[PDB]
């Protein structure tokens, strides 16, 4: 978030950071560098005299810190703060000071592509197998059913083919074969499907859509 | 660089190179695909030795942000930043961006040009 | 590029002291940290702002067109 | 793009009051208000005058979301006290302490030489 | 391949998953302006006005439970305990 | 759908049978029987012929006409043809079956050449995997090429027995692109049988003779009696798809078309036909092969477009192709790129930020991706205003509609269109709004490996970019701010809504099955502002609390009362925290010194929602098992939970933000003085490592029994460099003040740890590569900075700095090198990590929890009886204390034991109303005495099961908890008696139990199941709601008492698991989830272990046994090395010195000085003169305990007679093995030395090579009941022999352990296979600290298990692991998985989530994995 100068937290010097980072960021990055070169960046500032950061050198801590102190701010670089919104003290101190920061490329407006269609970012088989851990089927369903119209076929109820002669005006089903004109259903599948079942069958290949779970068995 | 956990500097070493600075002082007059020049590139009050030879105090890609490590509203946690918005207004961190497009004329068809119009 | 008009942090007018700290610098041989006391520029957050600034336009201006 | 217009923050657009005036139902005697294009310059403010007037048993305001410029404020006044008058009064009472420092002020002001 | 009311096995329970569609199958009607039962006491949104039909155990609906040899139970939304 | 009506019932696929078409059922189904090569233009009259195109099949122009079923282009289910051919042709894809077929059985009698006769067969024909048998059967078969006549029965070989009378040998077939090729031979170079005879295979012949193989040969294939028969993979009858799989593409009118397999069956009917036009009229014979293998071609190249070439001659002089492979090879793979997830459509991404102020279930959605995701929303007088509203609102004001769909399925573009502004909606018309505040979205982060990663919120538009997440639901998703983008998925339907918020809605995710705990904590700055918040010295002016008050939006307007109203009305941190918090909210903890005192404001109790006292940090405020979330989520709800991390929040932050919270390099700096001991302790270090290196260097170290001294001299170095920087970083946690910001956030639990502050602090440590100090990379030195072998902690790289003090540069490039080691390895964990996470999944995919509370995979087979083993779902488990196990009998029966007829062990009638008159009740003392020998056989039977002494198990209803509920719910007072009889607990507890229900079926299997299932919470639930505990303790009256078996009754019912659980993935991805977090004593452990285990890998890397030692010797610490060495493989190798061939020519007289003696000692109560001798080290001779007589009897035993064996006895200063041969002889001895030195073995089990033991402390019961540590010895092996060691005398083979799981299954079964296996995947999940909930686990162990083997995770199946042949289409060869489903009939079960999607179905998974129908009852 932005705030404005305001409402950020102030020093009695009526400085206000440009920049609010989290303590929570720290301990755990062992990033004493980013504290030591604050600290410096701080002395340096203050003083005109470019501060070295050099690795390897003597600069210490404890000398940055004797600097700053001279400097009449306490020599560990924090700093009585005043709450924006209310002018009251904080209670604790704040660790204050310039920091070279880098602006990155890869700006949020370049990333907001949101495609949605009527007429990362996607739903892949780790998204799939965290849905359907989740139970939720008919999310499964709507997510990954395909634009193909939901067509709808005939089928035996004996070979799970789609060999089904379908007189619907005359309310007549005949499937060859089989000799079936009741034991007959009707589901809806993709258009998609049906001609991959089709291509299945021009290939030798009997793709039998049953209706029951359990077999003759 | 001595007083980082040694990943972490791997890791500097890596977005140093998604840094926005100053890459050519040219850049005005280069047509390059992506470009991102800082309004007010600054040296770094903290430099290194080495960072003479490598120009950065003459093309440095950063700013000097008064920085406060707090808690603050609630809002700078896990890696967020409270960024200060009339710091912004006054200019800090704004960036040029050069997005320079290139397109041709035809290749080998036999009269089927190709025109800018 | 030049000057920031104003320092970020709190908005001192600091681009109408840049010509005049690098005289304090050049022309009365002085020091950074002295010089930017000088022109009035006391807390860091401003001084920052000059002390840190490259003046890459006089590099600029050194092209042509 | 999404950065909502920044005049939107001292300025109200349509349809909105600067006071919406709710009856806090929890408890009794008591109200909350929402100040539109307002923030914690006057919050803070009302409220710590709110607070110091004596027939007033609850003073409280709240910026939800750092967002939006507004915020809620809460009064609970005593039983035949009404908070309007609470707030009518505490905001006089902020008034008259302005014209004080406004003419203490410039009163000082004037006697300084530079 | 069924199982009278009588040596119910199922949970007298109804699941999360069985909530989660009812409620959803039914504010699906509830959505398309099919009629609702309850009394909207003040509600516009079709899954808040599911939730009280079911609420006040009057959604019309049959769950059947199959089990992974094939039989199944059926069980009356009326019948099944909400308790989750 | 085709707004038509059929009566044909409307269902949905639940099977898929795959087969093979019998000719006989192709001409059957089919309409056309098709002849002419050619379609239209039957002598120009346009239309169609009787040919192709027509004869019965699918019509084009525009015509319904189609058979009579009419309807037309678009309605017309395309019927099918038929086509002749003149010659049986090899289906393409079966070629290679075909083949296969031929090799296994015999080519002239169609008879398995291998019968149930041959032993090698009996094993191949059991097999079940129709696949794996097939395959170990032709592996078996093929060998023979011989149809055997007599086979050697079952008894001698001097009998034979008959079998398939026909005695022909079998060609050896070769394939030739179509042509198999058979060879022949009467034996390979026999004499009058030699050169083979190379004869086309014809396919006239093959289906014949696979016509001739039995229904029960076949049937022992893959093959199918009914479904597909080997007969049926040569086609006779080719079927012929209609015009909507080929089309023809007429441009309007007068102008040719038909689609390019059109063309290619043309050119098959013409081959067919040249090939009938060719046997009609009659014609030589390579003219009609000639013939044949055109059509034979043809058919080929129109199913499979990879043979001897390409025919691309259909209508285009410049040759394209499209068989019907190559055209799924646009339809399945058409199909997998949308199996695959690419149109990603109402999905969002973009940056996430935090945002302490949304509730933590909601999402913020910027306005400008509000405006672009739709919900389609239908028209209905209760939204006809607000959809009026946003139609006119328009797509550019936010709470706008992009499209206002019609009746008619029109799409009004509110954008472009003429009447954007002029729209009146009707009823029953779809609205097209924007997503608006509350909208469940389903908001996921990838990678998502986690059901907590994909979450549902309720929107709340905001103004900037980025989403908006409530900090808490951070860890769930895994994801920081610092760059990571979230999609967002807006659920289209209205019961893809219901299904969102029903069951993937956050709150409903807060206790997460993946370790029966929450999931989401407060975190971070509401973390470490809680604590402060809450310390003692934390109090509130009244200015401040009303705000705070305020800012809770539950809180109830009432002000608390202050806890301090004297000088200063000032309120508690806790109290207005308390004020967060809801009613009826209780929680005990206590910590090492908590008392009801509790000093260091230590521990927490909470009462009715006021925290009375403990810092609120991470254990109760965090994410913790006890916690107040786990508390307050089960006690209260989830959505009054969820709204509790907001209130916490809010205050909390509200707090935080006015108190403040930093850190500093001042927070990272030691004391002075702390600095100079932190200096001292490494200092100290230094010289003990260097008093070690004295040591070593003058060779004064002793190699630790099967370790180098090199070896062992580093593990020191190593550990005391450790202690230092441990005991170095100590010194400086205790430093810090409780003011220091870095340990503030240690203390409250948010980020920070100890290594943390110890390597900023103290110490950085040591480095390390490859778990070794850094290594020598210039020669003997580590860097050119040091001198050759520096063995120092300063060259071998310890770090002595704390990052605050600055590295050295060699400190600096060490710490780079183990830096690096680290990145390239996050990048190993990352890589290996990211894919077994993704067979894991795939492995457990299928499992489902179905209603009968059986767990059961796709096929539908039994992996649990009921799932993870007692019925309940891990999210409603909590660890629970099992108290009859624990503490002394003494203990047990001060309880438990309630004895009326004992003036002493009585209730007294204090506790009791009744109290006094129950003094000597015989008939009750028959009761409490049934109580507690049931108490007692309880205590029994759990220290069966936890042999360990473990007192706290996951268990569901936490009891203690409801008991806490039941005595503030009535206000019970521990003061006076309660109304309770004592048949009213002994009974009514009794008669509880009777009504804990996970299964419910009424026979006595199932009633012995739930009564299994239901022990262990029993055994609880007996402990708890003893006799004395309901009155001593809890003091429960009739009223509260009645409430808390009534309570656990409806909590214990709420725990039971769902039939629906996707229980499997769930499995998957809890086992998964945290090994994506394993980043990291010498044994492989973390995700190689892993990828080692699941991968069921018999070559380990690190194969150990640990041997117990039998129960009576464990001290002994001379007993476990007799064990050692009489176990540890012990070769002359190891204890001889040098060998060496001497020419010592007279066996009495000796050139050798120090053997005269040895040969004069070997002449009191053939032989070459080549010598070989071999001395024997004492050292390594007396400590495997080896005498000489046995060194020698053995070699002596191991060389027969073969060679003449004299040894040096055991007294003899020099000890020596002195060998002959009994004239190439100096050269079979240099044969028998090696034959020595390596193979023989003196002592040990072979494979077992290092065995060190090892002081285990083991908890084992008292005399007095209690559990006390035992220690003993055990040893550990580099190597594993479980079968020959489990049997080595005085170890306890009972307990004998090995890592290698698979040689634990291969000698005591699969059962302690599985028991092992679930031992050695949760050491790996448990070696980085880690908890996943025992079900899942169990369910991955049971998995591998189920088949009678270790069946591996790490994908075994190059097609499967438990995946339909209509599922993710793998491969880009599908078809290749098709035809084999064909010719093995596959038999889908469509439990899938892709085979129903592929179905247009939901899957029969949770919310689908039932039906719902209209029910005809409701009045
Ligand atoms: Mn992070
Ligand atoms: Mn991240
Ligand atoms: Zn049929
Ligand atoms: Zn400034
Ligand atoms: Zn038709
Ligand atoms: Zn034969």
């Amino acid at each position: 978030i932005t705030y404005r100068r305001e409402d950020m937290p102030f020093t009695a010097e009526g400085i206000v950071p440009d920049l609010i980072i989290n303590p929570h960021a720290i301990p755990s990055r062992m990033t004493v560098a980013h504290l030591i070169e604050c600290l410096l960046s701080k002395v340096a500032a203050l003083s005109g005299n470019e501060g070295d950061a050099s690795p390897f050198t003597d600069i210490t801590v404890e000398g940055i810190s004797k600097l700053l102190r001279e400097h009449g701010y306490q020599s560990r670089g924090f700093e009585v703060m005043y709450n924006g919104h209310t002018g009251k003290k904080l209670m604790a101190q704040i660790f204050f000071g310039p920091t070279y920061y880098q602006r990155l490329r890869h700006m949020v407006d370049d990333k907001i592509h949101a495609r949605a269609r009527g007429p990362g970012l996607r739903f892949g088989e780790m998204e799939r197998d965290c849905m359907i851990a989740h139970g939720a089927a008919s999310f499964l369903k709507e997510r990954l059913m395909e634009a193909s119209d939901a067509f709808r076929v005939h089928i035996c109820g004996i070979c799970g083919l789609m060999t089904v002669i379908a007189k619907l005006n005359h309310n007549q089903f005949e499937c060859k074969g089989c000799d079936n004109k009741i034991d007959i259903y009707q589901i809806h599948i993709p258009y998609a499907a049906k001609l991959l079942f089709q291509e299945l069958m021009a290939m030798n290949i009997t793709p039998r859509l049953y209706t029951d779970r359990s077999r003759d068995f | 660089p001595d007083h980082n956990q040694s990943p972490r500097n791997t890791y500097q070493s890596a977005m140093g190179k998604q840094a926005m600075g100053v890459f050519l002082t040219n850049y005005n007059v280069r047509m390059d695909t992506m470009a991102n020049i800082l309004y007010y590139p600054q040296k770094p009050l903290g430099t290194t030795r080495a960072m003479e030879y490598l120009k950065f105090r003459e093309l440095p890609a950063g700013q000097n942000a008064i920085v406060a490590i707090a808690c603050y509203s609630g809002y700078n946690q896990e890696d967020s930043m409270i960024m200060n918005q009339s710091s912004i207004d006054r200019g800090l961190f704004r960036s040029l961006f050069f997005r320079s497009y290139m397109d041709q004329e035809k290749k080998y068809g036999m009269s089927i040009t190709e025109t800018f119009e | 590029m030049i000057v920031p008009v104003r320092c970020f942090s709190c908005g001192k007018v600091v681009g109408d002291k840049w010509e005049s700290y690098l005289n304090l610098l050049q022309e009365d041989e002085l020091d950074e940290g002295t010089a930017l006391s000088r022109l009035g520029l006391k807390r860091y957050c401003c001084r920052r702002m000059i002390l840190t600034h490259v003046d890459l336009i006089e590099k600029f201006l050194r092209y042509n067109p | 793009m999404n950065a909502p217009d920044r005049f939107e923050l001292f300025l109200l657009g349509e349809g909105e009051s600067k006071l919406k005036i709710d009856p806090d139902t929890k408890a009794p005697n008591a109200v909350v208000i929402t100040f539109e294009k307002e923030d914690h310059t006057l919050g803070n403010l009302i409220r710590a005058e709110l607070l110091n007037d004596r027939k007033v048993l609850f003073a409280a305001y709240k910026v939800e979301h750092p967002f939006f410029a507004r915020f809620k404020l809460r009064i609970q006044t005593t039983e035949g006290y009404d908070p309007k008058d609470a707030l009518k009064n505490a905001c006089n009472s902020i008034i008259n302490k302005l014209g004080a420092l406004k003419t203490n002020f410039e009163t000082e002001w004037n006697l300084q030489t530079l | 391949k069924a199982i009278p009311k009588d040596q119910r096995a199922t949970t007298p329970y109804m699941t999360k998953y069985e909530r989660a569609r009812i409620l959803g199958t039914r504010a699906l009607q509830i959505s398309m302006n099919a009629p609702v039962f309850v009394d909207l006491e003040g509600e516009t949104d079709p899954l808040r006005i599911a939730m009280k039909e079911l609420a006040e155990k009057k959604i019309p609906l049959v769950i059947r439970r199959y089990l992974p040899d094939g039989s199944f139970e059926d069980w009356s939304v009326e019948e099944l305990i909400v308790d989750l | 759908v085709g707004q038509q009506y059929s009566s044909a019932p409307l269902r949905t696929v639940k099977e898929v049978q795959f087969g093979l078409f019998s000719p006989e059922e192709v001409r059957a189904i089919s309409v056309a029987k098709i002849r002419f090569p050619e379609t239209m233009d039957e002598t120009q009259t346009r239309a169609k012929i009787g040919g192709l195109n027509d004869p019965r099949l699918g019509s084009i122009d525009r015509n319904l006409k189609c058979q009579t079923c009419q309807e037309g282009m678009n309605e017309c289910p395309g019927h099918f043809g038929h086509i002749d051919l003149a010659k049986p042709v090899f289906h393409v894809g079966f070629i290679a079956k075909i083949k296969k077929v031929c090799e296994c059985v015999c080519m002239h009698c169609g008879k398995l050449l291998l019968d149930e006769h041959n032993e090698l067969m009996r094993q191949a024909l059991a097999i079940k995997d129709s696949k794996k048998r097939f395959a170990a059967i032709w592996t078996l078969c093929k060998t023979k090429m011989v149809c055997e006549t007599d086979v050697p029965s079952e008894d001698d070989p001097t009998q034979l027995v008959s079998r398939g009378g026909c005695g022909n040998t079998q060609p050896t077939i070769r394939k030739d692109g179509l042509k198999l090729v058979g060879s022949w031979k009467k034996d390979r170079a026999t004499g009058d049988a030699d050169e083979p005879e190379l004869r086309v295979l014809s396919t006239e012949e093959i289906l014949n003779i696979f016509k001739h193989i039995s229904v029960k040969d076949f049937t022992s294939l893959g093959f199918n009696e009914v479904f597909s028969r080997p007969e049926w993979m040569i086609l006779t009858c080719l079927p012929v798809p209609p015009p909507p799989v080929r089309p023809s593409i007429s441009f309007n009118e007068s102008q040719r078309g038909e689609d390019d397999l059109t063309f290619k069956l043309a050119d098959i009917l013409k081959a067919n036909i040249s090939l009938e036009t060719l046997e009609h009229n009659g014609a030589p014979h390579h003219a009609i092969e000639e013939a044949e293998s055109l059509l034979q071609f043809h058919v080929a190249t129109y199913m499979d477009n990879d043979i001897a070439g390409q025919p691309q001659a259909l209508q285009k002089s410049g040759r394209p192709v499209k068989s019907i492979r190559a055209r799924l090879k646009g339809k399945e793979g058409r199909i997998r790129g949308n199996l695959m997830g690419k149109r990603v459509d109402f999905s969002a991404r973009t940056v996430i930020s935090g945002d302490p102020n949304l509730e933590l279930d909601q999402v913020g959605v910027p306005k400008s991706i509000a405006k672009t995701l739709t919900y389609p929303e239908v028209v209905t007088p209760y939204n006809i205003d607000r959809l009026t509203q946003l139609v006119r609102n328009g797509p550019n004001e936010h709470p706008g509609a992009k499209y206002v769909i019609r009746d008619s399925g029109d799409r009004i573009d509110l954008r472009y269109s003429k009447r954007a502004g002029d729209i009146q909606l009707q009823y029953g018309w779809k609205v097209e709004r924007h997503i608006m505040d509350n909208d469940p979205v389903l908001f996921n982060r990838q990678p998502s490996l986690h059901k907590m990663s994909m979450m549902a919120h309720r929107v709340k538009v905001i103004p900037y970019s980025t989403f908006r997440l409530n900090l808490s639901v951070t860890s769930p998703y895994n994801a920081d701010f610092d760059g990571d983008e979230m999609n967002l998925h807006v659920p289209q339907s209205e019961e893809t809504r219901a299904e969102l918020s029903q069951l993937c809605a956050v709150p409903l995710q807060i206790v997460s099955p993946q370790s029966n705990k929450p999931c989401m904590g407060i975190v971070q700055d509401t973390l470490c502002g809680i604590r402060k918040l809450t310390l003692r010295d934390t109090f509130i002016e009244l200015d401040q609390v009303l705000n705070m008050l305020y800012w809770v939006p539950d809180w109830d307007g009432v002000i608390p009362t202050p806890a301090i109203i004297k000088p200063k009305p000032l309120w508690s941190g806790k109290q207005i925290l308390s004020v967060a918090i809801p009613n009826g909210i209780h929680l005990q903890r206590f910590d090492e010194g908590t008392t009801l005192l509790s000093p260091k404001d230590n521990g927490m109790l909470i009462i009715d929602g006021q925290i009375i006292f403990g810092v609120v940090e991470k254990k109760t405020v965090g994410s913790s098992n006890g916690g107040l979330i786990h508390v307050v989520t089960r006690e209260k709800g989830p959505q009054v939970c969820a709204k509790l991390f907001g209130n916490i929040q809010k205050v909390v932050n509200f707090w935080l933000l006015h108190n403040g919270f930093s850190t500093g390099i001042g927070d990272t700096i030691a004391d002075g003085p702390t600095m100079r001991e932190i200096t001292e302790t490494i200092a100290e270090a230094k010289k003990k490592v260097l008093d070690v290196t004295k040591e070593a260097q003058a060779n004064l170290l002793t190699a630790k029994h099967g370790m180098t001294l090199r070896e062992s001299f580093e593990d020191n170095v190593v550990r005391f460099l450790n202690e230092a920087r441990d005991k170095a970083g100590r010194l400086a946690e205790v430093n810090l003040k409780d003011l220091n910001n870095v340990k503030q956030m240690v203390m409250a639990g948010s980020k920070g740890s100890f290594i943390n502050i110890a390597q900023m602090s103290a110490c950085v440590g040591q480095q390390s590569v490859e778990g070794k100090r850094i290594a020598f990379g210039f020669v003997d030195r580590t860097l050119p900075h040091f001198s050759k072998d520096d063995y120092s902690p300063e060259s071998k790289g310890f770090v002595e700095n704390s990052y605050l003090r600055g590295l050295t540069p060699q400190e600096f490039f060490f710490h780079a090198m183990g830096g690096r080691e680290g990145l390239i390895d996050t990048a190993v964990k990352t890589a290996e990590t990211g894919y077994i996470q993704r067979r894991l999944v795939k492995a457990l995919e299928d499992i489902m929890v179905h209603y009968d509370n059986t767990t059961r995979n796709s096929l539908g087979n039994v992996i649990q009886f009921i799932y993870g083993e007692d019925g309940m779902d891990a999210a409603h488990i909590e660890k629970q204390s099992l108290d009859t196990i624990g503490g002394s009998d003494a203990a047990f029966e001060k309880r438990y034991r309630v004895d009326l007829l004992n003036t002493d062990h009585t209730l007294d009638p204090s506790l009791l109303e009744s109290g006094s008159e129950i003094l000597g009740d015989l008939k009750l003392q028959v009761l409490l005495d049934e109580e507690y020998k049931q108490l007692v056989k309880d205590r029994k039977f759990l220290r069966e099961v936890f042999v360990d002494g473990e007192a706290n198990w996951p268990l569901p209803v936490n009891i203690r908890r409801i008991i806490q509920n039941a005595q503030q719910t009535f206000h019970i007072d521990h003061t006076k008696p309660s109304d309770l009889t004592i048949k009213d607990i002994v009974l009514g507890v009794k008669d509880l139990q009777e009504n804990l229900l996970v299964l419910r079926g009424k026979n006595e299997i199932i009633q012995n199941a739930q009564r299994d299932a239901v022990t262990l919470f029993c055994c609880l639930l007996r402990s708890r709601l003893a006799t004395r505990r309901v009155l001593q303790e809890y003091r429960l009256t009739k009223q509260a008492f009645d409430w808390v078996l009534s309570n656990i009754e409806a909590q214990f019912l709420r725990s039971v698991v769902h039939p629906g659980e996707m229980v499997g993935v769930l499995a998957a991805q809890s086992i998964g989830e945290p090994a994506t977090q394993m980043t990291l004593k010498k044994v492989t452990s973390g995700v190689p272990r892993l990828k080692e285990i699941l991968n069921v890998a018999k070559n380990m890397k690190t194969p150990s046994l640990t041997v117990y030692l039998e129960p009576g010797h464990a001290a002994d610490q001379e007993q476990a090395k007799l064990i050692r060495s009489a176990i540890e493989h012990t070769t002359l190798k190891s204890v001889t010195i040098a060998s060496e061939i001497y020419y010592d020519p007279d066996p009495r007289s000796t050139v050798i000085p120090e053997d005269e003696e040895i040969i004069q000692l070997h002449f009191s109560l053939q032989q070459s003169p080549w010598l070989l001798r071999l001395e024997l080290d004492r050292a390594a001779m007396n400590d495997k305990d080896l005498t000489m007589g046995q060194v020698g009897e053995r070699i002596k035993q191991t060389f027969k007679n073969d060679l003449f064996v004299i040894w040096s006895e055991d007294n003899d200063e020099k000890l020596i093995i002195r060998c002959r041969v009994v004239a190439e002889e100096d050269h079979m001895l240099k044969k028998i030395e090696n034959t020595m030195l390596e193979n023989i073995t003196l002592r040990g089990v072979e494979n077992i090579e290092r065995v060190v033991m090892m002081k285990y402390d083991r908890k084992v019961p008292s005399p007095t009941g209690e559990y006390v540590k035992e220690p003993e010895w055990v040893l550990e092996t580099d190597g594993v022999n479980l079968s020959e060691v489990m049997t080595v005398p005085g170890i306890d083979p009972t307990r004998i352990y090995t890592n290698s799981f698979i040689d634990i299954m291969e000698v005591l079964g699969i059962e302690a296979g599985r028991a092992a296996l679930y031992k050695e995947v949760y050491n790996v999940i448990a070696s980085d600290g880690s908890y996943v909930n025992y079900r899942h686990m169990a369910l991955l162990v049971d998995v591998m298990t189920t088949q009678g083997g270790l069946t591996s995770v790490t994908r075994h199946g190059f097609n499967r692991s438990n995946t339909g042949a209509l599922m993710r289409c793998s491969f880009e060869e599908t078809v290749e998985i098709l035809f084999e489903a064909g010719a093995s009939a596959e038999l889908d079960d469509c439990r899938g989530v892709s085979e129903n999607v592929i179905l247009g179905q939901m899957a029969p998974i949770g919310t689908g994995a039932f039906d719902v129908m209209i029910d005809e009852e409701s009045l």
